[PDB]
């Protein structure tokens, strides 16, 4: 209920060492693929962990 | 009834008035997916709730 929220911008988000690590479970992208993710520019991504 | 499949993953957009039939399982990574299974590999067919 008080979920940590980390503003993440000015930078490159690489998925490349995210999504070939086999250390996770699940993980499920419901509006974007991760094979369009690289060619894609975001204004701003915050976590919410 | 779920008896209506779409197809949800393909390598490359087909073109006009091609019919794809094929049911091998989907590899969304730069993994091999060997067998009938495999890491992150999905179905290719989606029933319709």
């Amino acid at each position: 209920y008080a979920w940590n929220r980390k503003r993440i911008s000015n930078c490159v988000a690489d998925y490349s060492v995210l999504y070939n690590s086999a250390s996770f479970s699940t993980f499920k992208c419901y509006g974007v693929s991760p094979t369009k993710l690289n060619d894609l520019c975001f204004t701003n991504v915050y976590a919410d962990s | 009834n779920y008896n209506y499949l779409y197809r949800l993953f393909r390598k490359s957009n087909l073109k006009p008035f091609e019919r794809d039939i094929s049911t091998e399982i989907y590899q969304a990574g730069s993994t091999p997916c060997n067998g009938v299974e495999g890491f992150n590999c999905y179905f290719p067919l989606q029933s319709y709730g």
